[PDB]
């Protein structure tokens, strides 16, 4: 269930859906596992937006566990494709695509909560098959590994030999040792 | 009495034509059978008038009803010729005054009366085709001199030419 | 199904919901097990509120069993960062995670039924793979214990030795407990 | 599915389903399990008939066989806590939770249908895991138990020794027993 | 899917689901198994017809398998609390609890159809624990069986001990012994 | 999905289902298997066309490979109780029941299609039990099988010793050959 | 999820599904399999065509794996008896029954893609029971076949001989291939 | 769930889902995998806009890893049907399909993320029964895979043999590589 | 009779900009390139009023139809000098009584034209630029001794600058 809330304007009264309401104002949710219909989802709202106001900042609340690797890269290249600057929060969780989608936002924009918190790996995968198909699909995830770590580093500011030894296994990062790393800007602690 | 009853075809339909023809018995013919205005007037009836709002006390002080049929491209044109009061006459008797005369060719007659069917507005529809034509020439007419007859083609209904001038 | 009723107002007659016309005056339902989603919506609600007026008090309903820490935190930060007080109010039960927002609510604003329950446990985890793994896994679910006892302690105002002990373990606490412990203000028994 | 009824009004027609027709009349339905998702929505059926008329009774029609405590414990005290009198009916059965708020109602408006069936019990539960954590919820479940003999007592009137024996294992009571034992009134066989 | 048809009025058009329609002309619609959620709809159903008028025949069209008892109950107690005469109707079959809804109509208007059929048993139960709840249980419905067939005798005018006898077993009676049997009152086999 | 198409009136544009456009010329549609909710659905719009006008024929499609027994006599009842004609067509496949409801139709509105295909056998059935039950539930459904071919033969009007011969096993019968069995009247080739 | 579009008129703008927006420029969908609910749903669209407008083609676009065969025969049926020239279309795929459909459409009015497939063979069925009944479903299931080839050489022109020999087994048919054997008239590789 | 967003129009305000608001720019997304359904949807929408305007581009986004393959072809097909340029655009990931998809685009208006990755193979397929039925379905996925190598070669520009060696078996393309192999023209890395 | 008719203009065009199906077999019509405002209300006839809501009979008593032009950019420089009752007159009156001159460059009439396109009002609301900009002017003008001319430039318009003063 959603609840539904009454926008107040001068033409008149207007019924909107909370997630609706908040998307007026340039602001998208990230919820659970990505995949290919929910990232499609977000992709959407970006462009919306986009061709409503090229100028104005846009919000990215995320909240998952992570999921695809593929279904987040088009996020990601999305963001950086058009003009306004992505601001992203971190609430609850970020996963390894979860935290590559926080650290792409705009410089300066990007924020963590006081009790949020970060985890980077490597990317997963499997095969089953001849051994002449599994180096093929072994070469192709070798490549995003690499290619994540890169961008990874100039978002970040750290070195690519850095994030190689940090994504070798799970690492958590609590709010305050994000800002020391790059991945963040700072901590919306209060409202002032 | 008398005024064009709007929308008296629409009522007169349902009880002529009978059916819907949505099912595999009842039959359908959408257009090849399609009532004609004119032919359906003549069908008319003191009940049909009720469905359209009149009351039966009404219509029982006025038991004589004459219907009366849409204008005919054949119509149109003897409209302009026969009538004392035709438009083809004003304009002649516009000019005369002026010292010009005005002419007007069987050719450029028959294009006017199909370009006053599809206004779907009759007689009355017809001074927009003459006076949009002739906006033009009436416009710089008095200034001219030695101007004694003018010419009107079916070209010139069309737009494509000029109405020829004459010089005396 | 949800029951619609009709708010008489001067413009005209209008259709709401029944959760729908309670989020109209500043309330918010939390039912069931706290996950992803759900907590997502919640917060969702918080900020619509406090664009709408950021002095007027915001009531929380708790009802759940408990579920997802990180789901949980998303929603304590929150109320703490916007300036308005929300108010929580414990309804049927609230376990370890119902039990910490119900806490995190505004001081002198926390109340407890006179027939509710409240419990509070340790947090719950497991894994399954390599013992390099496990350990990194074990240190993370550490620090969230001890952190959840030192917000625990923050709002209840006992010190954080005695929130260690009573959390080992399952502990229930009656509506008259937790007045004397610190986690509410009152009992609303009835309407004066 | 659920059949709309047209309510012919002053200002207009409006169409309502058959269950938001009723609450206009501060009429709730209780029917199937008692459960979180259930109980959390009669609450704010009756909160919102509080603000309408804080005069006027409320009827609570019951056909329930019961479910979780919890959930029916948010219910029971919020029909004392509110000062309307909520009326209770009995419909087709009402089990351990059913009977407990069917004679929580208001004194003197509480009626029981002559086919009507009432069924009360003691607590049920279970555990597993360490002796340490089965004593734990050992306890808890008998306070719950010795709680809900009390409170059946002061609206039923019996002493607190007779409830106890009489909810040691299932006992059914009839519709004719039920106003003999003080849990109901008396009985709506026709309307007079 | 519900087919939608069109009630002209003189206020206007109006849009009507086909079960709906006939609701605005006092007739219930009672298919399916009999439960506790189907069962509570009726009720209010019910209830809304006889505040509109109090005066009208409303028309009762059974077409069921049977289903549980309680939930039958609630609806043959409000049948004779009200004031309007409620009309049963025998479509398709009608079991032990449907056939009971039937003959408790009003003396005089209830019908069977001519290839309607009605099948009449003893209750149905089961129970599995200890021998000492085994028979309370056993109790329980023993008297629900007295019961039942004290009020089938008192709308059939049959003896008590017929219908013992006759319900020891399953028995199909056709539509025209259903007359003879002081079931029904007639036929409808054509509009006249 | 249903497609919405829009009805052209004198007062406005209007928009309707598929299905309910059809119902408003007098048409039904009998899909899929024959159940207690199909056939109680068919029945409301039957009844509904009644009311609206009794002198003008009803068409039904059948395209159906049968179902529940009871489900179908209700119907059937039902078509003879009415005044207006119901007209009967088969497309793609008529069962059993399907084909009992295609001849019970009024005489001579009775169409097949040329390709269409019509089925007949005995009723099935089945029963678990004791041996005096097996004996009961028997009973009944050779009364049922009785009676089934009484009918068949009075609308076909063939005799009843050839009904019984030709519905022992499965009989399949074409387009042509059921307007000389008497099951239809002709067939509806090509619109003249 | 169904687009939803806007359709721009004089009276006023419209919202269309996107399925409904083609229905009405008399365009019908054939997808998935043809079953007895997906058939049924598209003869009424044929038929609310015929009577909007009796002499405008009809374009129906196949993209099916095939299905039942009773369901296909129904629109078979009705595209001969309706007076417009029904125009099909092969998208993707056609199967047994779809390309029945396909070749069954008007003569000079038949089109089949650049890529599109056709795949026709024999009728499949199987039967469990007694030999006698098996040998009733043999000849049933042969006469559709025999039938199914008659009317398949009367559209495609070919021999009864030879379509038997070509349907003994599975046959794929490119669209050059169609044009040649009789079964379309044309491509429709550009727009002219 | 999908949100909702409102079109600012001179007549009025209008409500439309996300995915029709992009629509109605000329822009369509292809997501998930490619099925019968999921096909059928798209080339209503293309049919659509042909129709609104054969003179302005049309933008398709493709996030899929395959499916079906004579699900994608008819969108192939219908691509190059229409007089508008169909541009296409990779996001994520495009399989077999979703590759052939994205080169048939019209030539100079198709272009790939920076990140994102093309996949090619052959067709997959299988079948069980006779070995007659085999070699049947065997020389049928021959002519696929030898027609999906012409149409590859025809847009890309590689010669037939060319494409035969790398369609062997899985081969990854990186966005750069893409370029140089004639399946795309540029990459959209900002918005200029 | 006269009036503005919004929503007219997509009543026509719809109607006259428009001959194809949406299926395959049927042919599209390459229309509609340019909204032509102008150019598309020249086209109108009486067919067209009945679907906006017009009766026929009102219209038949009203045969001639006239087709304004709407405004451009270069239209509205020409208004404010050819005309006498531009409003660059009327302000050089206003001044003149004073004693004093006034001037109006092109450079100032060019940029005042994308302002009123850009608030999509028209020439009427074309009043609110100018006073805009002359307010502080104005205001202390009569004051203000010795001065005989007024000039504004672009700048001023903008308002980063303030109009030249001659004394």
């Amino acid at each position: 269930l959603v609840p539904m809330v009454i926008e107040q304007t001068s033409r008149g009264e207007r019924s909107f859906d909370i997630y609706s309401r908040l998307l007026k104002e340039r602001v998208i949710f990230l919820t659970g596992q990505v995949e290919d219909h929910m990232a499609n989802l977000i992709v959407a709202q970006m462009l919306f937006l986009e061709a409503e106001n090229p100028e104005k900042d846009i919000y990215l609340y995320i909240n998952s566990p992570g999921g695809v690797i593929t279904a987040g890269m088009s996020i990601y290249d999305t963001m950086q494709f058009i003009k306004p600057d992505v601001s992203t929060i971190c609430m609850g969780q970020a996963a390894s695509m979860g935290a590559f989608l926080l650290t792409a936002g705009a410089k300066g924009k990007r924020f963590c909560l006081p009790n949020s918190r970060v985890m980077i790996h490597q990317p997963l995968g499997g095969y089953q098959g001849q051994a002449t198909d599994i180096e093929i699909h072994a070469r192709e995830i070798l490549k995003v590994k690499g290619r994540m770590n890169e961008l990874m580093a100039l978002h970040t500011g750290q070195s690519l030999e850095q994030i190689e030894r940090d994504t070798e296994r799970d690492r958590f990062l609590s709010a305050p040792e994000a800002v020391e790393y790059g991945l963040v800007d700072s901590i919306l602690t209060h409202r002032n | 009495c008398g005024g064009a009853f709007a929308g008296l075809d629409k009522v007169i339909s349902h009880r002529v034509e009978t059916g819907s023809g949505i099912g595999f018995g009842a039959t359908v013919k959408a257009k090849s059978d399609k009532a004609s205005e004119g032919e359906l007037l003549a069908q008319v009836e003191p009940e049909d008038l009720i469905k359209f709002g009149l009351i039966p006390e009404f219509i029982g002080r006025l038991p004589v009803v004459a219907t009366l049929n849409e204008l005919s491209e054949e119509a149109l044109i003897q409209i302009l010729k026969e009538p004392k009061n035709a438009l083809t006459k004003q304009y002649q008797a516009l000019f005369n005054l002026e010292g010009v005369d005005l002419e007007f060719r069987d050719e450029a007659l028959d294009a006017i009366a199909k370009k006053a069917m599809a206004r779907k507005t009759g007689a009355r529809g017809l001074r927009s085709i003459v006076e949009a034509a002739l906006l033009d020439t009436m416009y710089d007419l008095p200034s001219m001199e030695d101007v004694e007859k003018v010419v009107i083609d079916e070209s010139v209904i069309d737009g494509q030419s000029e109405p020829l001038l004459i010089y005396g």
